[PDB]
């Protein structure tokens, strides 16, 4: 086989041309998250701005990802600098999301109720609005083909 | 291949690599800092009390005219006493203008005798100056 | 390399260090060589050969 | 500005957008296996850039006030 | 205590601004009109480091962050020492220290209004520079008067007493935040230069240089 | 070690420093080129001493000094020092106090 | 939801009292895998915790073996149920897991020129399986009493769990006083070893 | 060689997820003759403001200046995570040295704390328990007054007052946590 | 305080409060005769030298304002060897004429 | 007297005594590196180095090479003999940064043009001076001709 890696530490900025990560068809281990592009028949992916890459992790299961770019640099730079120098200074919390070993709790106590949420099926006559609330107007989109929870 | 035993004092003294190493990390469990008065003794409260009762009951250590330093009172005593010795203080070598409005005519060494000569040091084994003054300008 | 240089070379060196403090500089009878310098250096030395007066 | 730049874009021959040499305008070098570097806009100078960390970025400005490519 | 400004203020003359902060507390902003008539050489090196036109030589040539490593009540203020920022090294932008031009006059008087800069030895003037707190007659003669201060004149008395010592050593940290040129010439193409996505200098982040440290 | 030498007679003790030999008259001997490096190393330790305080000093002065001590990998590798944990109690929940 | 997205775990009230590291005892909410999820649930064991199960439940007594053990979870019962599972976590924390262990030996037979004792054994369980005891609840086995441990390769040490009767821990433990604490001791060089 | 060691710091070996293998990343490390400058997009370069302060100084009357300063560029509070030393029932005029660090070269401590205790008598929230339901009232009374405190600050009360709050959530949930037995560390392990 | 009053009325001198406290409520709060420490500072014993001499003869006052805090920081004291350590919060040193 | 020590209170700090006891070519380079950066070479070299955080991460990796001493600040103003009134920060102040092996550069060629520019200052403080000297007779002169002239 070959090896298929990221070609940018992730956390750094990354230019539009630099590829971010290259996977291998088996769903993808990487979906596209904002501001990336995936091409669909290498499953490799590209950045559409020019931002910082960070990486997202499924609520509902751990081992299924996305890659984001978030597009102003500055931003990421100066707060991650003043939040270190908090580390140095022992004046900063541990409670962000940005620490990997808090944000199952830090999910937690938002939204207590999230499994529940996503464990609950809807019936098709929910699924499936009766049309003629599209047609007067009551609601504003018909999407019968969205039934599933990604978060 | 090995093949007769390893010797009692070769792994007797890979004990003492043992409980050496633990001896460091005991150290580096110790605070980064120690708050102290101004009027006590540098050492008053100390992490060596046990240390002390192990090893330094009756015996002279190496350290001792240091720790006779220690345990008398800081000659300080008062911040005072501090900032009007340290006024008084004056820095030789450094950059940049010196006050003097008091007065003028007592001319320090480098306006009398230059910033490239300095004085003819007596040279020999036990007083040894700086050699080669212009090295020093980076 | 620096050729036509004719008089004290190395009053012309020791400006030339001021020009490129950096750079490396090499006295010969007939010239003087600086190291490191293109293009640059050579529009540089001119200007200051020409603003000298030559 | 921009119809200016689409101008000077669509003006400019096919050979002035084409790979000039072994190095960028940077000063990498572009082997052959990447096609993101397949095209230089600016040409490369070899022999200018020496004097940069020496002088005022003043110098390193162009015609139209935009700060050219030097190797470095 | 009033400030008046010493001089008749010339419009050839280059404004600096330099944006002082004691121990997180931004105190205002100091420009300064450097003397470009009769001191063009020290002028230049005083304008280029308070812009970052110049790169990274022994250090970066900025005077952004870097502290008042000295600083005596009554007598001076200081600061420079880009390289080695306690105050123990002189940098310029020639690449060696360079010699006063001229002391003429003008530059010659050391006034209370006045920056001036500072050498460890007659001939070699680096980075360093201090304010006058006030007359100084015994340092005509000896060392460069850059230019004056215009306006925050309040500032800089300010470092004076909060920050400072007779040992010239001082209490709290006074150190710059911003500096930049806002006036004179030379000023559209310097700008042009530091225009763009990307900077000319890697520094710290902004609110980490206002409130907590003083890039060390 | 205790008497103030290094392990070896020959470093750092009294048999390096007093000089070999004076003349008849008193007049002393002079610098070796080995006496002026032992001199530099001699002073290389002081100014090396003297950094490491002032480091110290202005670290604690910019208050990067925690209360904290010992780093991460000492906190994850060491049960002795203890867990920093300030409004709870270190094991589940407080024990009780009759 | 998805075919693709399934729930890394599920939350899951439970009948029984169950032995293994992922089974819980009678009334508590835990959220364990899925396959354990639905072999548990289908099983009977184990109900979805709907609202007015987390107020009250029908478990069962193995005496009578039929769910008439009623018990209704107020406070009482939480800080119970809190307490007794932070005890059963580090009882199947610590057996479950298989402390690595890595050392110096020079010599003829398998020795550890370092050998063990217990202010070790429970700093690896701290590096490790983050579990922190008092090292004093910790014994060896009697022919490692007198040298310490040791020997290269496999052997196990005893942790004593000190308090339960409190919490009714019976016969959903191999035992209600220990856990067999695995070390492996493993020979390396001064590269990569200590000591 | 093909080891999952190759190219990292020691640091970072734990991740395993990401091997820093291949040709090509010891050219972009060592770097090489395609990577020569690496990272082509680097920090110190923002493509949204271009190093430049949005900040309008050219407001019509030369009184009122610097009256739109410190208006928020994001959020500052979220992305940072400072440790807030502050219950929800304390006074907002224990706010600012909080507001300060983002706004100086704007307003000083002093004047920021007058100007949030002159929104203590103007509005009724003294708490900052009060500051985040009443985060509308807040808001409307300020657009409503318009410069009697400078349309900066009320910005930065809200989301400020808002992540306290929410911080002392957090505390609150994780210390009863502990009596629930979930028992975490400092660094949340 | 039927009996901490006469205890810490002219019985003796004093500096004898450590307040492991907030450095938010401890300006909206404070009681001006109180060493400010960390509780942080006092476990990691980084605090020794200006705590008393004499382990057994002192008796100190912990002022915390979460009750955990103050228990968490007895324990760090009595680690020290500091045995009796009294809590108490800032409501019972009002009555008490303290501030 | 059964009291806490009336304060203004200071913060003193402390200082690492570094002695290798061992062959670092016996240990990973990773060790090496880290001893590399307490600035010890070979068995037998001891080092001075500060207490902060960092340090400690450092001699924490190695601790089965090394061994350690302490010495607080007060201890070390005893260690040599240093007025108390002084502190550490202005005796740094005043050594030189010319002191050997000044700084840490990346290659040994750069290295290599740290020492050549050392010497290039030398030269253009020489040069300077003369062509000072030069400057001030030549004006000298002008001020002359000019008074004499008129």
């Amino acid at each position: 086989r070959k090896a298929k890696l990221f070609h940018v530490v992730p956390g750094t900025p990354v230019t539009p041309f630099e590829k971010l990560k290259e996977q291998r068809r088996r769903l993808p281990e990487y979906r596209p998250g904002n501001n990336v592009r995936m091409d669909p028949n290498t499953y490799t992916l590209y950045a559409t701005k020019k931002g910082v890459m960070t990486i997202r992790e499924s609520r509902i299961n751990p081992k299924y990802k996305w890659l984001d770019v978030e597009p102003d640099i500055q931003k990421v730079y100066r707060s991650r600098e003043l939040r270190r120098a908090l580390q140095e200074r022992e004046m900063a919390s541990m409670a962000v999301g940005e620490n990997s070993n808090y944000r199952v709790e830090l999910d937690l106590l938002l939204e207590p109720d999230w499994r529940e949420r996503v464990m609950h099926v809807p019936k098709a006559t929910e699924r499936f609005k009766d049309p003629n609330l599209f047609t007067r107007g009551v609601v504003n989109e018909l999407s019968p083909l969205d039934r599933y929870s990604y978060t | 291949e090995l093949l007769h035993p390893l010797p009692v004092r070769a792994r007797k003294m890979e004990w003492l690599k043992r409980d050496a190493v633990e001896e460091n990390e005991e150290i580096l469990r110790r605070p980064y800092y120690t708050i102290k008065s101004y009027a006590l003794p540098p050492a008053v409260g100390r992490q060596e009390s046990i240390h002390n009762s192990n090893n330094i009951r009756g015996g002279m250590h190496s350290s001792h005219s240091l720790d006779l330093i220690m345990r008398q009172p800081r000659r300080v005593k008062t911040p005072e006493q501090l900032r009007a010795l340290r006024d008084r203080l004056r820095f030789i070598g450094v950059t940049g203008p010196m006050p003097q409005a008091t007065s003028v005519s007592t001319k320090s060494y480098t306006d009398t005798y230059g910033s490239r000569l300095r004085p003819r040091y007596p040279e020999s084994w036990d007083t040894v100056p700086p050699h080669q003054p212009s090295r020093e300008l980076l | 390399r620096i050729q036509q240089v004719e008089g004290d070379m190395f009053r012309f060196e020791e400006e030339l260090l001021k020009i490129f403090p950096t750079k490396k500089i090499f006295v010969r009878s007939h010239s003087i060589y600086v190291y490191n310098v293109a293009l640059d250096g050579r529009m540089v030395l001119h200007h200051w050969l020409l603003g000298l007066g030559f | 500005e921009e119809i200016e730049a689409i101008l000077a874009y669509h003006a400019r021959k096919p050979s002035e957008l084409r790979v000039r040499a072994r190095h960028r305008p940077d000063g990498s070098t572009n082997v052959g296996d990447d096609p993101n570097f397949w095209a230089q806009a600016e040409p490369t100078r070899m022999m200018d850039g020496s004097m940069l960390s020496l002088w005022s970025r003043r110098t390193t400005l162009g015609a139209n006030g935009v700060p050219i490519t030097y190797r470095r | 205590l009033q400030y008046f400004v010493p001089y008749e203020r010339d419009e050839v003359n280059p404004v600096v601004f330099m944006d002082v902060t004691v121990e997180g507390d931004a105190l205002g902003r100091v420009s300064v009109e450097l003397f470009h008539d009769i001191v063009p050489k020290t002028t230049e090196n005083f304008r280029s480091l308070c812009t970052g036109e110049r790169g990274y030589s022994q250090c970066p040539l900025f005077y952004k962050g870097i502290p008042f490593h000295r600083v005596i009540p009554g007598f001076i203020v200081q600061g420079g020492d880009i390289l080695l920022k306690d105050g123990r090294g002189n940098v310029s932008v020639f690449g060696f220290p360079f010699p006063d031009e001229s002391f003429e006059g003008k530059a010659g008087k050391h006034l209370r209004g006045t920056v001036a800069m500072a050498h460890s030895a007659p001939n070699q003037n680096g980075s360093q520079f201090f304010f006058n707190l006030a007359r100084n007659d015994h340092l005509d003669g000896k060392f460069v008067v850059c230019g004056q201060v215009i306006d925050g004149w309040e500032v800089v008395d300010r470092v004076a007493v909060l920050s400072g010592s007779s040992c010239g050593t001082p209490v709290s940290r006074a150190w710059i935040t911003e500096c930049g040129q806002s006036s004179g010439d030379k000023l559209e193409d310097t700008e042009r230069a530091l225009s763009g996505e990307r900077a000319l200098h890697t520094m710290p982040g902004k609110e980490v240089l206002d409130i907590l440290s003083p890039r060390y | 070690y205790y008497h103030g030498h290094g392990g070896c007679p020959g470093k750092y003790g009294p048999s390096r420093e007093i000089a070999d030999f004076e003349y008849a008259d008193g007049t002393p001997a002079s610098i070796s080129g080995r006496r002026f490096a032992f001199k530099h190393h001699q002073d290389h330790l002081l100014v090396q001493l003297i950094r490491a305080a002032a480091t110290v000093e202005r670290y604690d002065a910019s208050g990067l000094l925690p209360r904290i001590p010992g780093t991460a990998e000492q906190r994850n590798w060491d049960p002795a020092i203890p867990l920093f944990l300030d409004d709870v109690d270190e094991q589940g929940r407080p024990a009780p106090l009759r | 939801m998805a075919p693709e997205l399934q729930l890394e775990y599920m939350p899951v009230l439970f009948t029984r009292t169950i032995l293994g590291p992922q089974g819980g005892f009678a009334g508590e909410e835990r959220l364990v895998k899925l396959e354990v999820a639905r072999k548990y649930m289908e099983a009977g064991h184990a109900v979805t915790p709907t609202e007015e199960l987390r107020r009250g439940l029908w478990c069962y007594n193995p005496d009578t073996d039929k769910y008439d053990c009623f018990i209704e979870r107020n406070e009482e019962f939480l800080d119970f149920a809190a307490r007794k599972r932070q005890w059963l976590d580090v009882y199947w924390r610590v057996n479950t897991g298989y402390l690595l262990f890595g050392r110096q030996s020079w010599g003829q037979g398998f020795l550890i020129n370092c050998p063990l004792r217990k202010r070790d054994v429970a700093q690896k369980l701290w590096e490790q399986y983050k579990v922190r005891i008092d090292p004093r609840l910790i014994e060896f086995r009697e022919k490692d009493r007198r040298t310490g441990i040791q020997e290269l390769g496999h052997n196990w040490c005893w942790l004593y769990l000190p308090g339960a009767e409190e919490l009714g821990i019976n016969r959903e433990v191999y035992d209600n006083k220990r856990v067999k604490v695995r070390i492996h001791v493993r020979k390396m060089n001064s590269m990569f070893a200590l000591y | 060689a093909r080891s999952p060691l190759a190219n990292k710091s020691p640091d970072e070996y734990g991740n395993t997820w990401d091997p820093r293998t291949g040709v090509e990343w010891y050219h972009r490390l060592r770097r090489r003759g395609a990577y020569r400058h690496w990272p082509w997009a680097r920090w110190n370069d923002d493509p949204v403001r271009q190093h430049q302060e949005l900040s309008c100084r050219r407001t019509f009357s030369a009184a009122v200046t610097g009256a739109n300063e410190g208006v928020p560029l994001w959020n500052y509070y979220a992305e940072v995570g400072q440790e807030y030393g502050l219950p929800s029932h304390f006074p907002l005029s224990f706010m600012a040295p909080f507001i300060h660090q983002y706004t100086s070269r704007a307003w000083s401590r002093k004047e920021i704390e007058r100007h949030l205790k002159v929104v203590e008598e103007r509005t009724g929230l003294r708490t900052i328990q009060q500051a985040c339901d009443a985060t509308s009232e807040l808001l409307e009374w300020g657009e409503e007054e318009m410069g009697v405190v400078p349309h900066g600050l009320l910005q930065h009360v809200v989301m400020l007052a808002e992540d306290i709050v929410l911080q002392n959530k957090k505390k609150a949930y994780r210390k009863a946590a502990h009596e629930r037995g979930i028992l975490r560390t400092t660094t949340m392990e | 305080d039927s009996h901490k009053l006469r205890e810490k009325l002219s019985s003796r001198k004093g500096i004898f409060v450590i307040d492991v406290r907030d450095p938010g409520e401890r300006k909206l709060n404070p009681v001006p005769r109180s060493v400010a420490l960390h509780h942080h500072d006092l476990l990691s014993g980084a605090s020794c030298p200006i705590l008393p001499q004499q382990k057994s003869a002192a008796e100190l006052f912990v002022l915390a304002s979460n009750e955990s805090r103050g228990l968490n920081s007895a324990a760090a004291l009595r680690r020290w060897g500091y045995d009796s350590v009294v809590q108490v919060d800032y409501n019972t040193l009002v009555e008490a004429g303290y501030v | 007297a059964a009291a806490i020590a009336p304060g203004p209170y200071r913060r003193v700090g402390n200082i690492f005594i570094v002695h290798c006891d061992d062959h670092p070519f016996k240990h990973s380079w990773e060790v090496n590196r880290m001893l590399r950066e307490l600035r010890l070479e070979f068995k037998g070299q001891t080092t001075i180095v500060p207490d902060i955080p960092q340090v400690r991460k450092r001699i924490w990796r190695v601790r089965h090479i090394v061994k350690v001493d302490v010495l607080d600040l007060d201890e070390a103003k005893a260690l040599i003999g240093v007025p108390e009134h002084i502190s550490f920060t202005d005796l740094a102040s005043q050594l030189p940064p010319s002191f050997g092996r000044v700084k840490a550069v990346p290659s040994p060629v750069i290295r290599s043009k740290m020492n050549f520019m050392k010497l290039r200052r030398m030269r253009l403080r020489d040069v300077l001076h003369r062509d000072a000297l030069e400057l001030r007779l030549l004006e000298l002169k002008r001020s002359a001709m000019k008074n004499a002239e008129q």
